């Protein structure tokens, strides 16, 4: 009787304290009256439903907070998705007593105002938080921490795209592995435990092969020393994602030692051959004609052009096109990084803004503070095309999944409605994405056009399979 | 003899046009208007077809013969011709019983999302 | 006019099996090209999808082609043994 008198007539009230006991941070409050309203029979479900429509505002409200900066800045929104998950973690630890229902609101909360948010808006699309969650990962990785990892790998699992995620962290580990600046072995270790733990056997045997690809390059180039500085990496074309690349000149100064290594490999294994890659390949020179001696670290092509100049003077830009070969959008990217570092400049303001064509010139002067110098840069725009190939690769991935599982499905049924054969696709590939109805349709007509399924003549909504 | 041939244009146009039969000639247009070469029939060739052999049965031949012009710039299928008729049969002038999660190509449901502002 | 010494070079090499690579062992027709059936057909949605499949072996067929011959066999041509797909 007492507590119907006491706390039931007056719910309401109760339900008009709540909001505001959620705008300033009251533990105690909140502890109190969960403890008092938990008497009350099926009571908390207003509750409930109150605290994971403040969350999922406060949360859209935070990410809002930093809108046209996170778009580029993914560390930002990992830290602003962090901050509130913890926050709202420890809320329904202390107060809730770590109830199922508010975990689940929590939970529900969170994957509502994850996926969905002002950067995806802005970004027209639902793949760019995996994008930024593989960056950031590949931020700590690249050259005390665990906790961070913990934490993005706990976030990670309310993503509901997650083979956007897998591609780019398999892309950003290779070229990790192909370039050698890791802070530590024992971090990639325990992401690669942590990704088993979370992830398939088979994303991981991925990764796998490509360090064994990685060691036995390592053996190669040790029993290539020992049977003679040159260094070189032989990793598999099927195992990788990098593609072949463009025509090239090989530099005279460099022809010396590629003789010698491809002959080797002839010598080793019998019935392959090697496709040099120039855009990965860097490498060091040293320069004694100026003031001071210097060594710089460039490309391939960054080198090859240098190394032009060497025996000549002034160039223009039609020759540096017909001797090295290099494509009009590459070397315009790679004149203007030269320029932009005052090596190669009639004295404009507007080296960003240039445009070249082809019309000019080595600048004799080029001080520097440091001894040693990495002009090596990333290109303007090769990271957004990168991104948008990625993207691309990933939905023709998508549809030939789809049209595989629709096969591999129409082998243990002969016959099957369409309503039967949508609900097993989908929940087939559920780990991984949601494919959309209109997907999942234009490839049965792809599979029906191949000789794959046939409509049978007495129903058109019940497809078969023929050899 | 030649009246027996001059007498069977009434007979078997009036024949012909009766559900059943004709269903097996418009399966059989696809064949004998395709050459052996190609799998799929161009689209003069097929939206000449189509203005032939569906004159007036086609609530819409006109407006769906205007589509695929400026929009679908490639050949058909044989799926989307075998279900163009029954999708006929079953249409209605509201268009409104169609349903876009049903057994039809991406082509037929396209055309009809295309049609419904306009109606 | 300058003077210009390179220290140490570093390169990235990709290795393929020679035999294969250019050109497909099903079809003799070049393996950026399209294949067999998808030139004699080239106004259809399945000629924008005829790409490289490549497996464990380090083996380079194209996906119709490798689709077609394991419909009824399980057996990559060249190596004879069973054949998973790698990358596209
Ligand atoms: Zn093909
Ligand atoms: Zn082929
Ligand atoms: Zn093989």
């Amino acid at each position: 009787k007492c507590e119907q008198v006491l706390i039931e007539k007056h719910l309401e009230i109760f339900h008009t304290e709540f909001q505001n006991l959620l705008d300033a941070d009251k533990n105690e409050d909140l502890g109190r009256m969960y403890n008092l309203v938990s008497r009350i029979q099926d009571g908390l479900g207003e509750l409930k439903k109150l605290l994971e429509t403040h969350i999922h505002n406060q949360g859209l409200a935070a990410i809002e907070k930093c809108g046209e900066a996170a778009l580029n800045d993914p560390k930002m929104y990992v830290q602003t998705v962090l901050d509130v998950h913890k926050k709202y973690n420890a809320l329904v630890m202390s107060a809730f007593n770590n109830d199922a229902g508010f975990v689940a609101a929590l939970d529900k909360a969170c994957g509502r105002f994850i996926n969905n948010n002002a950067v995806t808006k802005m970004a027209q699309s639902s793949s760019k938080s995996p994008e930024l969650l593989a960056r950031y990962c590949d931020s700590l990785l690249k050259k005390e921490l665990e906790d961070t990892l913990n934490q993005v790998m706990v976030v990670f699992k309310y993503i509901e795209d997650k083979d956007v995620f897998q591609k780019f962290y398999a892309k950003m580990l290779a070229k990790r592995l192909v370039h050698q600046n890791s802070a530590s072995d024992d971090a990639e270790a325990s992401m690669i435990s942590k990704l088993k733990q979370a992830c398939g056997f088979e994303y991981t045997s991925k990764l796998q092969r490509m360090f064994q690809d990685i060691g036995v390059s390592k053996d190669l180039n040790e029993q290539f020393k020992k049977h003679l500085d040159f260094s070189i990496q032989v990793l598999s074309s099927g195992s990788w994602p990098f593609q072949q690349s463009c025509t090239f000149a090989l530099p005279s100064e460099l022809e010396r030692s590629y003789q010698r290594f491809t002959a080797f490999y002839a010598s080793r294994h019998s019935g392959r051959k090697l496709t040099w890659l120039y855009q990965l390949s860097k490498g060091e020179l040293v320069t004694n004609c100026f003031k001071n001696r210097y060594t710089l670290q460039a490309s391939t092509f960054q080198m090859a052009i240098l190394l032009q100049y060497n025996t000549e003077d002034a160039y223009t830009v039609q020759q540096l096109t017909d001797s090295t070969q290099i494509k009009m959008d590459i070397l315009a990217q790679v004149l203007q990084i030269l320029l932009k570092s005052k090596l190669l400049v009639d004295e404009n303001a507007n080296v960003d803004e240039v445009e070249l064509k082809p019309d000019t010139k080595l600048y004799l002067g080029y001080k520097n503070k440091k001894l040693r110098v990495n002009i090596n840069v990333p290109m303007k725009t090769e990271q957004k095309q990168e991104q948008e190939t990625t993207h691309k690769n990933i939905e023709e991935d998508r549809k030939l999944l789809i049209q595989a599982a629709i096969v591999r499905i129409m082998k243990m049924r002969k016959v099957l409605k369409h309503q039967q054969l949508l609900g097993e696709v989908l929940t087939q590939l559920s780990s991984r994405f949601k494919p959309r109805v209109p997907v999942i349709k234009k490839c049965i007509d792809i599979l029906i056009e191949k000789e794959y399924l046939e409509r049978v003549d007495g129903e058109k909504d019940t497809y078969s399979y023929l050899a | 003899s030649i009246e027996k041939l001059k007498a069977q244009i009434p007979k078997m146009e009036q024949e012909l046009k009766e559900p059943g039969r004709f269903k097996d000639f418009y399966q059989f247009t696809f064949n004998f208007a395709k050459n052996p070469g190609q799998k799929g029939l161009d689209l003069e060739m097929a939206i000449a077809y189509w203005n032939l052999v569906l004159n007036g049965r086609f609530k819409f031949l006109d407006l769906w013969n205007k589509f695929l012009l400026e929009h679908h710039k490639r050949s058909i299928p044989k799926d989307t011709w075998n279900l163009l008729l029954d999708f006929s049969t079953m249409i209605a002038d509201d268009m409104s019983n169609y349903d876009e999660e049903g057994a039809w190509p991406v082509l037929i449901d396209d055309f009809v999302e295309f049609a419904r502002p306009q109606i | 006019k300058k003077r210009f010494e390179v220290k140490k070079w570093n390169a990235v090499a990709l290795w393929a099996w020679d035999i294969v690579v250019d050109n497909c062992a099903i079809c003799r027709n070049h393996i950026m090209d399209l294949c067999i059936e998808c030139q004699a057909n080239q106004a259809s949605a399945t000629s924008e999808e005829c790409t490289v499949a490549w497996g464990v072996c380090n083996h380079a067929f194209h996906f119709h082609c490798i689709s077609r011959w394991l419909k009824t066999r399980q057996v990559c041509p060249l190596d004879n043994r069973e054949w998973e797909f790698q990358k596209y």
